[PDB]
Parts: C-alpha cells; structure tokens; sequence
C-alpha cells in the first residue's frame, strides 16, 4: 500500500518510599510502592493485557502480575534493588511485550522521601488495525 | 547477582 503508519504510547513508571516510623517485625524499615500507569489519567488498559512486577527473590510470590488497573506493588522491605517490569500488549503480533529494568531506590534514614517518576515511550510502525485501534484509544 | 539490594541511589 501507498501509505504508513508510526503510533506512540506514553508510559509513565514511577514509586514512592518513606522509612517506616517503626520496622516491621521482619526488620523492614520502608515502606514503597511502584507502578505503570499512563499519563495524566490516561487508560493504557485499552491495548495493556497485563504488568508484570519481577520482585526481588527474598520476596514472597516475587513475580506480582497485575491484569488490570491499577498497575501497582505495594511493599514493605529493607533496601532497593532493580526490578524487571514486563508490560505486555493485548495483540498478537510482535512485540507482545516490553521490559524496563526499573530502578526500586531506597533514600537513607534521615534523607528526604522518594518520589520518582520515569517517563517512556513506546513507537509502533505499522501495527494491526485492531493493535492500531487500541492504541489511539488511550 | 548476590547482595544486590542496597541503600541510596
């Protein structure tokens, strides 16, 4: 055919974490949570089939898959680490999914709170017309 | 792999 097509999606990855006024009996000091969502209110769920937040193995059940909003893991722990973060597509053509290597810091004792915020875009040239059509819905 | 967990950025 004569014509082409490149479509963008916004994601926005993102936690939050506090040191706990006291630890749990575990001896987890924080407090976190992270999540996939998209920006400023906009559903990603249109063309989203699920999140899948890969914990850290001292982690009980430490592959944590949300299949709807909100995309989210709540926790409490003692440190920070990477945390792979698969977002796979409701389509079925390539790419079914992506990952992010998402960066779980946790601030010292003492330091101010984390609030972090991480912005990705994905491009898809010609996807399916259905794919297409899920997309420009979010 | 081992003791990757960890404090500040």
């Amino acid at each position: 055919m004569a014509s082409s097509c490149a479509v963008q999606v916004k994601l926005e990855l993102g936690h939050r974490a506090q040191v706990r006024k006291k630890p749990t009996v575990e001896g987890f000091t924080h407090d976190w949570m992270v999540f996939v969502r998209g920006p400023e209110h906009s559903n990603i769920q249109h063309f989203v089939e699920k999140v899948v937040f890969h914990l850290h193995e001292s982690f009980p059940r430490p592959k944590r898959v949300c299949k709807d909003p909100p995309y989210k893991v709540e926790e409490s722990g003692y440190a920070g680490f990477i945390l792979p973060i698969e977002v796979y597509f409701k389509n079925k053509e390539e790419p079914r999914k992506v990952r992010f290597d998402y960066d779980l810091f946790l601030h010292l004792e003492g330091h101010p709170p984390v609030n972090h915020l991480r912005c990705e875009k994905l491009t898809f040239n010609n996807p399916t017309e259905d794919f297409r059509r899920k997309l420009l819905k979010a | 792999g081992k003791g990757g967990k960890g404090l500040g950025k």
